[PDB]
């Protein structure tokens, strides 16, 4: 009956340290549809985050964007943390400028 | 546009 | 080729919470254009591309009292359904319907959708002919027999028919210069070393629209589906996708290895290479 998100973190633009850009979490392949989902910077939360409307694929499982407006430096770590019914504990997908 | 709603289940 | 119009309704029961919640988006071919959500404060029927916002009140009133209407019957299903699986009143359950039509080049009707779904899996769903119904369990026996009284499939096929094709039609002329226009994939490869003897190749393809696209890795002329890892094409947030096909090779075998690209907006599929 249940399945688990698939996490993906990624910029909208490829990646300039001090250049404007837009850091996404994208979850998919998920059932139930409530999902807890946070942009992290240094391990905080982010406050400014936008989500798209939940929308599903042709399996039935559920999609949604999470994004929020940055500037990549060199010191900074970005993260997304995901939580669902599936996942004993939320989990942490590092950002990572090559993927 | 949206389909005119269904019969219940 | 070539055109989509579809509804994604998702009701949600929530006992003891009040009423189930209900959300609907629509969706032109990957464009989504607009949204209902029964939580919102004063919940209502929004445009979600530019290109639907002409649109008069009569259209989002009409549109706003047909998702209201169906939340409600919603509602009613989810409780029909508790019972037909003899199910507790505590839990939470899922109502999933999605809708619509796909024409082809000429505007005509290709395929009519009408399908549904309860707690992630196939309930009931309208069959290709669009006069006949496919229940998925004993349970959604019951459904069809109702359903078949009640003359449903007629109803739906009134819709995919006449009205669905026409809204499409309509909309397409609408937002022409974002449905019709070819957003080819901005590509290049990526090498990663792993360690002195192993490295990466990312094949990547970026802001490209619509979402369909292939990527493939071969070595030598031979695909490498087996040794590839293929991520899910991804929104960019922009209303263009993204995404990636890596392989591990071990270090001076790079040269061998081509990416191979496939997509609308390229007159023809790409060849890449690590251009270091």
């Amino acid at each position: 009956i249940q399945r688990t998100p698939k996490i993906q973190v990624y910029s909208r633009h490829p990646a300039e340290n001090g250049k404007s850009n837009f850091l996404n979490c994208y979850v998919s392949g998920f059932h139930p549809s409530d999902i807890e989902v946070d942009l992290l910077k240094n391990g905080e939360r982010i406050e400014k985050v936008e989500h798209s409307d939940l929308s599903f694929s042709k399996d039935w499982s559920f999609y949604l964007l999470y994004y929020t407006e940055f500037t990549p430096t060199e010191k900074d770590e970005y993260a997304c943390r995901v939580n669902h019914v599936t996942l004993s504990q939320p989990k942490i997908v590092k950002w990572d400028r090559d993927m | 546009s949206p389909i005119v709603p269904s019969f219940d289940m | 080729g070539s055109h989509s119009m579809r509804y994604f309704y998702t009701s949600v029961s929530r006992p003891g919470r009040g009423e189930p919640r209900f959300i609907s988006v629509g969706y032109v071919d990957d464009t989504q254009f607009v949204r209902f959500d029964s939580d919102a404060a004063s919940p209502r029927e929004e445009p979600r591309a530019p290109w639907i916002e002409q649109e008069g009140p009569e259209y989002w009133d009409r549109n706003t009292q047909i998702y209201k209407a169906q939340a409600q019957t919603d509602r009613e299903s989810l409780r029909n359904l508790r019972g037909y699986y003899n199910q507790s009143e505590a839990g939470s359950h899922t109502l999933q319907s999605m809708y619509g039509c796909d024409v082809g080049p000429d505007g005509r009707l290709l395929r009519g959708h009408d399908q549904y779904a309860y707690d992630g899996k196939d309930y009931i769903a309208l069959n290709e002919d669009l006069r006949s119904w496919t229940a998925a369990d004993t349970a959604a026996q019951i459904t069809q027999r109702k359903w078949e009284a009640a003359r449903e499939a007629e109803q739906r096929r009134a819709y995919l028919e006449g009205e669905c094709v026409e809204w499409l039609r309509r909309y397409l002329e609408n937002g022409k210069d974002k449905l019709e226009r070819a957003d080819p994939p901005k590509t290049h490869v990526t090498h990663h070393p792993i360690s002195d003897h192993e490295a990466t190749l990312r094949c990547w393809a970026l802001g490209f629209y619509p979402a369909e696209i292939t990527l493939t890795w071969q070595r030598d002329g031979e695909d490498q589906t087996q040794d590839t890892e293929l991520v899910e094409t991804r929104p960019a947030g922009d209303r263009t996708f993204q995404k990636w096909a890596a392989v591990v090779v071990p270090s001076g075998e790079e040269q061998r290895y081509t990416c191979h690209v496939q997509h609308e907006g390229l007159p023809k599929p790409l060849t890449l290479r690590w251009e270091p």
